[PDB]
């Protein structure tokens, strides 16, 4: 039993462990994915503008 | 030329920004650049809040 | 038997000391819960506000 105890820290640790190397904040990504999202937009329209030159 | 209105523009983008960075913490002041002093007062508040605890 | 008196009050006075080493207040406790739940709450609000920007 006492074993368990020292397994299971060991286990909620590794867990995190994985979340902090692998799973991303939500929230600074959709900031990403706005900016990026936005620029497309810009892209196609000064393609569009740029066919007139 | 543009009329002011870029001016508004431009400032009024900077100032919905602002007003975010309040409304999130809580707070009037989140920077020293929102209030400088009631910062270092806040600080020393911290100290004697923590302190006294 | 008188030792164990004076052993008991001694124990006693030792729990009582964990208890107000480690033992939180779990209303004053409850409490910052609420408020730093609440700042999460306004941080996501106005991420979302600071988009349209």
């Amino acid at each position: 039993e006492h074993a368990a105890k020292g397994l299971m820290n060991a286990y909620e640790n590794t867990q995190a462990s994985e979340s902090r190397i692998r799973d991303a904040d939500m929230a600074e990504e959709t900031v990403a994915f706005t900016k990026n999202q936005i620029l497309v937009q810009s892209g196609t329209a000064m393609l569009a503008q740029a066919n007139v030159r | 030329a543009a009329i002011n209105s870029h001016r508004v523009l431009k400032f009024q983008n900077e100032e919905v920004s602002k007003n975010m960075e309040k409304l999130s913490s809580g707070m009037r002041i989140n920077r020293a650049g929102d209030d400088a002093s009631g910062l270092a007062v806040s600080e020393k508040m911290r100290t004697q809040v923590n302190g006294l605890r």
